[PDB]
């Protein structure tokens, strides 16, 4: 008995930043094959007055939730009010937010094409390799020598339009 | 506190222990028969392999503004080996 | 603010690092304790450039911003009196 | 791209013999040998089940001569001074000769290298004479107690033998625990059941408590030095319950009398032995505080 | 051994290095709204029932939304008077923490931070949080197989 609230740590974009990464989820999900077992779940379905939209995208067992946010009071002084994102892995009733960095890298986890392990040995070998890693928001921290030496000798593969990344919504 | 790695074209680098730790190989190299003397790969590449030593242990902890560790496309395949190698 | 340097005399290099609030005698010491000579017979140069001894780092023209782990600067070491400054080049890479 | 593995395992072949000989070996060849396994796996598709193969094989062979020497001896104790010997090399060398199979290692704690060494050495010597070696040290540990002093080296040997031969991954020290430390124990169940109600019919009660307190020292001691400790185990915890049962508990009521009387004595020196033995006892401590104050009613 | 591997993130990592330091926190309001109202609006905000409560760090692009429960936790102004007291007990990237501060009621400036919470490490669970920490660990390249 007295008020209880739900809190979340929420990251800000500029108002194009949400068009942009809306239309390649849908884009994606929809109008190719690549992202279409993620799901994206409009503005009237949630409960919240404030969530602008989601976008569940499962990886095994356990789910990410990306959660777009609407007339919010951080950020601006325009009559709309401004808005952010903020991200969450979720399985069982148990909950994590994640940052930005570590949500591209756990959603590349489960996702889009890479190198397997033959890859960096049949590159040394010359009998040549597939695939190629697209999405190079899936790769953040530091990175084996390895990886990064069979980077500068492959360039990532660059999808058009480009597959949504988080850390570039939140760029800036 | 400090060890040496050797290249074929008989350059010397010395490098902090614990930077050179990064190199699982390395790591098992050191147990035993300090110093360590390395055939296959030239000086150009035991240079840069100490710089990528440094750049991980400096921005594996704190990852607030981490840069692009550069490598050149003519050394990339030799370096790519090495790597192997070593890690 | 750490810079990131390499000691190159003849074939022999050594990486290390100090503030840009470091001089270069402090060096010459740190130096010493590796190649366990003392901090007479070193010569420490930027370039074709000598450096003075009471004078910091940063004050030599090696700053943070031109010192980085992932490409650190070149410095260079002169060893009964002094021998001329020789740095010893890296392989080449063939066509 | 010119060799894979026919070519270059005659170079890597007489290292991994003088490796798991302790012969001694020049640092440029451990760098060699590094480069010459490295190379094998990266360009010879069979290259690394081969080279495993090959280990498995040569391994055995060695360890088989080194079986070839142990069970020459007839006697059943001299045999166990060559176990012990071969055997302290043997081990060193499994921490030494795996890591050079680091690479195995990736392209395919427990190496499988060190793992494939405990196991061949295993079941080619240690299964045979396990019981032997292990009777053998339960002899010494006797002599021990009666004042034959001897070399530790043997009975610990067998017991690393013992603790470090498991082959299980559910628990590690089952065949340890069922047999060295279930026998020892046993020794010791009966050796101090033999032994403890003597001292106290020819000393005396107050003398039996400052013998036992005493033999409680020896013990504790000798399990530190011969029993599991490194791995964190439960063992001398239960060596030492189990000696403070046969010492103290057997005779648990004979003691007791004497406290109400020492009470009235005023003997401190005693009563602090008596604690102390008692102290163990789970139970031991409230009759004497019960007794203490009965007399602090009357003074 | 799990939560000291937790703690340890909390204690050496940046990205906690930055929130634990004790930074200064402001509220968000109806800027545009002048300062009266603002405090007025703020204090209903807290001891009426609905509505978010924003606070920054005043020195990052990140914040925290307090949300009604409607769509442990606290927001306390009983504690000392003229000001108002936080409590935040969050999860983030697989490190259980609190985040702590207070709120100036005439300023509308006020101070937080994050500190560890042993408490909810303690008790979440053993298989979800280690699937966290096996998963967190892992990188792409190169798992998938030939
Ligand atoms: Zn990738």
């Amino acid at each position: 008995m007295e008020n209880r609230w739900q809190v979340m740590i929420v990251w800000q974009v500029d108002r194009m930043r949400i068009n942009t990464w809306k239309r390649l989820v849908k884009h994606h999900m929809y109008i190719s094959r690549k992202a279409k077992d993620w799901f994206y779940r409009h503005h009237y379905e949630s409960t919240n007055p404030k969530i602008s939209s989601e976008v569940h995208i499962p990886l095994g067992d356990a789910k990410l939730v990306i959660t777009t946010y609407w007339g919010l009071h951080t950020g601006e002084r325009d009559w709309h009010l401004g808005q952010g994102v903020s991200i969450e892995w979720r399985k069982k009733r148990y909950s994590t937010q994640v940052d930005p960095d570590l949500a591209d890298q756990l959603i590349h986890l489960h996702y889009f094409d890479c190198f397997s392990e033959s890859a960096i040995r049949n590159t040394i070998l010359g009998r040549i390799v597939s695939p190629r890693c697209e999405y190079q928001a899936g790769h953040n921290k530091v990175g084996s020598l390895q990886y990064l030496a069979l980077a500068a000798l492959i360039k990532p593969k660059q999808i058009k339009p480009p597959l949504p990344s988080v850390r570039k919504l939140t760029e800036d | 506190m400090y060890v040496k790695l050797i290249s074929s074209d008989g350059h010397e680098f010395i490098v902090k222990r614990e930077h050179a730790l990064t190199s699982g190989t390395i790591k098992a190299m050191l147990s035993g028969p300090n110093e360590v003397n390395f055939r296959e790969i030239p000086s150009h590449v035991l240079s840069k392999v100490c710089m990528y030593f440094t750049y991980k242990v400096r921005y594996t902890n704190s990852s607030t503004e981490i840069p692009e560790f550069p490598i050149a496309p003519e050394i990339a395949l030799e370096l790519l080996m090495a790597a192997n190698f070593l890690d | 603010m750490d810079v990131f340097l390499m000691i190159r005399r003849h074939k022999t290099t050594i990486f290390t690092d100090a503030k840009e609030s470091s001089t270069v005698f402090e060096l010459k010491r740190i130096v010493e304790g590796i190649l366990k000579r003392p901090p007479d017979e070193q010569r420490l140069y930027k370039d074709d450039q000598l450096l003075d001894d009471g004078k910091t780092l940063g004050e030599c023209g090696f700053t943070s911003q031109t010192a980085r782990p992932q490409a650190p600067a070149t410095v260079g070491l002169a060893f009964d009196t002094f021998e001329a400054l020789c740095i010893e080049p890296f392989s080449s890479p063939p066509e | 791209a010119s060799l894979q593995f026919e070519d270059k395992w005659d170079f890597m072949r007489p290292i991994v013999l003088k490796l798991l000989r302790q012969e001694s070996v020049t640092k440029q060849q451990w760098f060699d040998l590094f480069s010459d396994v490295h190379a094998v796996c990266l360009w010879d598709d069979k290259g690394p089940a081969k080279i495993h193969q090959a280990l498995k094989e040569d391994i055995l062979e060695f360890i088989k001569q080194a079986q070839a020497r142990v069970l020459s001896h007839q006697d059943d104790t001299a045999l166990l001074k060559a176990y012990i010997v071969e055997w302290r090399k043997f081990f060193t060398q499994c921490d030494i000769l795996p890591k050079p199979f680091c690479q195995l290692e990736i392209t395919l704690e427990d190496s499988i290298v060190r793992k494939l060494m405990l196991d061949t050495w295993n079941e080619s010597i240690f299964s045979n004479i396990k019981n032997r070696l292990q009777d053998s040290a339960m002899k010494l540990v006797h002599a021990e107690r009666l004042g034959e002093a001897f070399d530790s080296q043997l009975v610990i040997g067998v017991r690393e033998s013992y603790v470090n031969l498991c082959s299980n991954p559910e628990d590690k020290l089952q065949i340890y625990r069922d047999n060295f430390e279930k026998a020892y124990l046993d020794s010791t169940e009966r050796f101090y059941r033999t032994q403890a109600p003597s001292y106290l019919q020819q000393n005396g009660v107050q003398n039996y408590m400052k013998y036992a307190d005493a033999k409680l020292k020896e013990e504790e001691k000798r399990a530190l030095r011969y029993l599991e400790t490194r791995r964190e185990c439960n063992s001398v915890e239960a060596l030492m319950e189990c000696c403070v049962n046969a010492l103290v508990t057997s005779f648990k009521e004979t003691i007791l009398a004497e406290c109400q009387g020492m009470i009235k004595r005023n003997e401190t020196e005693k009563l602090h032995l008596m604690f102390s033995l008692m102290d163990k006892v789970p139970n031991g401590i409230e009759p004497m505080l019960k007794d203490l104050e009965e007399h602090i009613i009357s003074a | 051994r799990v939560v000291p591997d937790q703690r340890s993130k909390f204690e050496n990592e940046e990205f906690f290095r930055k929130l634990s330091r004790e930074c200064e926190i402001k509220y968000t309001g109806f800027r545009d709204r002048p300062h009266e109202e603002r405090q007025a609006r703020f204090q209903n905000a807290c001891r009426d029932g609905r509505s978010e409560i924003a606070f920054v760090a005043t020195g990052t692009n990140l914040s925290l939304q307090f949300f009604p429960a409607s769509w442990r936790e606290y927001v306390d102004l009983e504690r000392e008077a003229g000001k108002v007291y936080l409590k935040a007990p969050m999860i983030l990237n697989g490190v259980c923490v609190i985040w702590k501060g207070w709120i100036d009621l005439q300023r509308l400036d006020g101070m937080g931070c994050l500190e560890f919470d042993e408490e909810r490490a303690q008790q979440e669970d053993a298989l979800a949080q280690q699937a966290f920490e096996e998963a967190r660990r892992r990188t792409r390249e190169f798992e998938d197989r030939d």
